[PDB]
């Protein structure tokens, strides 16, 4: 049986960071990301397109939370426009 | 580095807005919706979906104005005054809106949708029905919402 | 000259950020009130146990944050009603906090009674002149 | 390197300046903020601070190349229900600590303004995490009231065992009520006992 | 110096917007500066903008007048509809009491439903709280 | 000439924050309205003021302990008889009353309220006798 | 540090008290109770709950007077002489007290409760009933105990 | 069975400090706080609202006495007014 998600995605479903993480600066879109233990966690309401995420949840108002590996570039759909976001960390 | 402007300045917004309003293209701007308003004699010929050659400079300044915002969908719609039939009217304004959207798509907008439609004088903006395409009811308008 | 109409004061990002947190907790709160008022329909009001009266129809405008008994004694002192306490007040306070403007004293007592719901109650006996405050059983 | 110690000279000063500015901005909106974060009107029966339920919908986990797990809605009881004496205000979450740092040419000026902007948005991210923490906690208690209305969680079961006058001749306590929580709130898993909120 | 161009120029300086569109003319009056907060009581410290809008539609004495009132997304649907209904009604009574006939006026309060900007952003919600006055 | 309000939301974020505050305040009020159990005062079960002239004396008592002793001594303060029906339990039902001026009809209402469902007070002013009943 | 003054000075307290008693606002101060009575002709028009625009400056300077003290509850009450009936008199005077507490609650006072009520000629302070709102029976008073 | 209170709260329900304390200086309100052993004890008649106390007593005249943890800020309700209070130690 596999695990269900991370339940750290419930915390990064809100803006509150995972405990003992490191903040990253997402530049280019309205997203935040943290780096907990060799995995970054993005809170956004854009759609993550390129770098492959391992886990997601999504709120009632449609902001998603993603658990993925440390990619320096995210690619997103904003509203059909495909954009990139730089992270630093 | 991240960029300050997206290839657009606020002085160029108000300069192109007051130059189009000086040229008679009425640019209203309500909130975050934007409406530019071209009279049909200023860009097409009379009762025809063929654009004149001099009006492509007007559409060049229209597309250089529409380069400056970020938008998801621009709806171009058009209606001319009542000429032969309402079916003739709707076919004429549908062809007019799709050829001005074809030129605005081949020029640089940054939009994702252009919604082109035409109506058979179903929305006049005066009760004066003075003529053909010389009437200000006979027009094309370009309406969008500026995104963020 | 071109101008969009509402040119307010300059804000800052503290109250911008508190506003966008505030609207999300506001509409999640009102849909919580929607599920609560549709699984139990509200049976009755509290106007039959707090009825309005002449000299209770004087108005007040109050922001307040402390315990209940000081505020109810001050409104009953202004409303010329003998205020009395039934039940001993618990060891934690029953904190109520009211910011309203120009509301009559019967409705101020009614949302005081709703604000101290399930811990206290207010009763007004207006054929006498008494505002009684009932503490809970626990 | 002298630009870098100019930058860290500007960083802590812009951090404490922005922290003081949003402290007065927080004190300006004080009646609105306890109107928003009304924890006092969200405590339960016996001054039970209600627990913080978290909600995650459309949950994917890619466990390997061959197996994934979807779930439709998840709820997690973080930060369980307990006895509280006083309700929490906003200011345990939102308030930032202002100490005035008493710790002091051309690239010093321009890197110290770059460091001053770095300290300003660093304090803005600390305020972003503080409104995040209070939105998580207050939406959890609102979500507790929603799931208790939907019959998805158990309410807490207090037990006030009364004792009479108690103790020996050196000490009496007259009405001696000891109040325990026997049943903590939890999500019930018999799923047919839930309630459906259809409103109009 | 007392004409329509002068009175819409200091109406622009008193930050009530005014667009001409063919036969329709609409004023947009922000409730944030021209109403007391979350209330239908009129902000009478901004009385010269209201004197300028009654000086504006003194010029148009035969048109029927739509007055519609608007909000942003905060609150209940009944709260938004009742608050914009009350604000459009008290602007309708201000124009009726300052001398427009009662069957030229028609108040209607839409609870945020036309939404000339978005409501996800702060300046867009500030632009959404407004009063539309259409006439012919 | 007048002024604006002082901490008015005259600012585009503060109007959204403060109208969010009034929306969370009235939705707090209607969730308080729906989960607030009230009783009607025709079925409120508490003791009325029995309006006897011996019971309209402004007394003063600070005391905490078991109910039958205080109700006996206010009955002999008001020259009323004191009956007790039912059995006093092993744990005693306990009151706290501290007032330096109260009518003893209202002290009787307070002792009936703090008894509640463990005990109850009847009062017969025609035969001039109060009565503690247990259950 | 802890603050010496609370945004208030005692010299400004007595300067506002002499200025209000020079302007005919009766400012009594008996121990810790304080009573500021405006005559009703200095605020409203005759038999009407409507403020003059000149009286808002008077309401600004009594609001600056009430800013200087730290209090709990301001009670504003109003009464006037008999005009039509006592029911119209009570509605008139509680409307007058509610608009003066609406402006004082909008302004900077620091009172937690402001009670507002009106009496229908039920406490005259003279037997001379020769005026309308020009009589000094017609007044609105501001009573508060200054806390500590 | 839990303990009753502290019976030190009967001493700090008067003004008398506990044996072997060090007093704290309360500014901004009428309160007296002592610190006995990693707990502070504050004699008030204002009501403490923000930090959360561990035990309370109240005398005949409405004086409260609280036992709580070492917190540098008390926040009180005076008379419907929320104020703050400094302690030092």
């Amino acid at each position: 049986i596999p695990p269900s998600a991370n339940d750290l995605l419930l915390h990064v479903l809100e803006g509150v960071p995972p405990p003992g993480s490191r903040r990253l600066v997402v530049s280019g879109g309205d997203a935040r990301a943290w780096l907990s233990n060799e995995k970054m966690y993005v809170r956004t309401n854009l759609t993550i397109l390129s770098p492959g995420w391992l886990a997601s949840m999504t709120s009632a108002d449609g902001t998603h939370a993603y658990e993925m590996q440390k990619s320096p570039v995210l690619l997103v759909s904003w509203h059909g426009k495909v954009m990139q976001l730089k992270v630093e960390g | 580095l991240p960029c300050r402007v997206d290839g657009a300045c606020d002085a160029t917004i108000i300069k192109m807005m007051t130059d189009l309003n000086k040229k008679g293209i009425k640019v209203a701007s309500v909130g975050q919706n934007y409406l530019i308003s071209i009279p049909a004699s200023a860009l097409f010929a009379d009762q025809s979906p063929r654009l004149n050659w001099a009006s492509y400079s007007l559409l060049n300044e229209i597309a250089a104005f529409l380069k400056q915002f970020r938008k998801i969908a621009i709806t171009v719609t058009s209606y001319s005054s009542k000429y032969v039939s309402v079916k003739r009217e709707r076919a004429l304004t549908l062809a007019r809106s799709r050829v001005v959207s074809e030129y605005l798509w081949s020029q640089g907008v940054d939009s994702r949708i252009i919604f082109t439609q035409g109506l058979g004088s179903d929305k006049p903006i005066t009760s004066y029905t003075l003529g053909g395409d010389r009437s200000p009811n006979a027009r094309v308008e370009i309406t969008f919402r500026r995104a963020v | 000259k071109f101008k969009k109409p509402p040119i307010n004061n300059p804000s800052d990002d503290a109250t911008i950020k508190l506003a966008e947190a505030a609207v999300s907790v506001s509409d999640s709160m009102l849909e919580m009130a929607k599920v609560e008022k549709v699984i139990t329909p509200p049976s009755k009001d509290n106007t039959l146990t707090i009825p309005n009266a002449y000299n209770l129809q004087a108005r007040a405008s109050v922001d307040w944050s402390g315990p209940i008994e000081e505020l109810t004694a001050r409104i009953a002192k202004a409303a010329h009603f003998r205020f009395r306490v039934l039940g001993k007040s618990p060891s934690v306070p029953v904190l109520i906090s009211i910011s309203t403007k120009d509301e009559s004293l019967a409705e101020i007592l009614r949302d005081i009674d709703y604000q101290a719901g399930k811990k206290a109650s207010i009763h007004v006996y207006p054929n006498s002149q008494v505002v009684e405050l009932r503490y809970a059983k626990i | 390197a002298l630009k870098e110690t100019a930058l860290s000279v500007g960083a802590q000063a812009g951090l404490a300046w922005r922290a003081k500015i949003i402290d007065e901005q927080l004190n300006k909106q004080a009646r609105n903020l306890d109107a928003i974060y009304d924890f006092n009107s969200l405590v339960l029966e016996h001054n039970i601070l209600p627990p913080v339920l978290l909600e995650g919908r459309n949950t994917l986990n890619l466990a390997d190349a061959q197996s994934i797990r979807i779930s439709d809605r998840t709820y997690k009881v973080a930060k369980q229900a307990h006895f509280i004496t006083t309700p929490p205000t906003w200011r345990q979450y939102l308030w930032m600590d202002y100490v005035k740092p008493e710790a002091p040419k051309e690239i010093w000026c321009i890197y110290t303004e770059r460091g001053w902007k770095n300290g300003i948005d660093q304090a803005n991210t600390i305020l972003e995490e503080n409104i995040a923490r209070i939105k998580e906690d207050f939406g959890g208690m609102i979500l507790y009231r929603k799931l208790l209305a939907m019959n998805m969680v158990s309410p807490p079961y207090v037990s006030h065992t009364d004792l009479g006058v108690t103790g020996d001749g050196s000490e009496i306590h007259i009405d001696d009520r000891v109040l325990r929580i026997t049943a903590l709130p939890e999500l019930n898993v018999n799923s047919a006992e839930w309630r459906a909120a259809v409103a109009k | 110096r007392d004409s329509k161009r002068k009175i819409i120029r200091d109406l622009q300086k008193q930050d009530i917007q005014y667009v001409e569109y063919g036969d329709t003319r609409t004023l947009i009056i922000p409730t944030d500066k021209y109403f007391m907060f979350s209330s239908p009581r009129l902000n009478e410290i901004c009385y010269p903008g209201l004197n300028n809008v009654i000086r504006l539609l003194n010029f148009y004495p035969q048109s029927t007048i739509y007055v519609a009132g608007f909000t942003d997304n905060v609150g209940s649907r009944s709260h938004k509809r009742k608050l914009s209904q009350a604000q459009a009604e008290t602007m309708m009574t201000f124009l009726w009491a300052n001398g427009i006939a009662a069957k030229r006026l028609k108040a209607e309060g839409y609870g945020d439903k036309n939404a000339i900007s978005d409501n996800a952003i702060i300046h867009g919600s500030a632009q959404n709280r407004r009063i539309e006055i259409q006439w012919f």
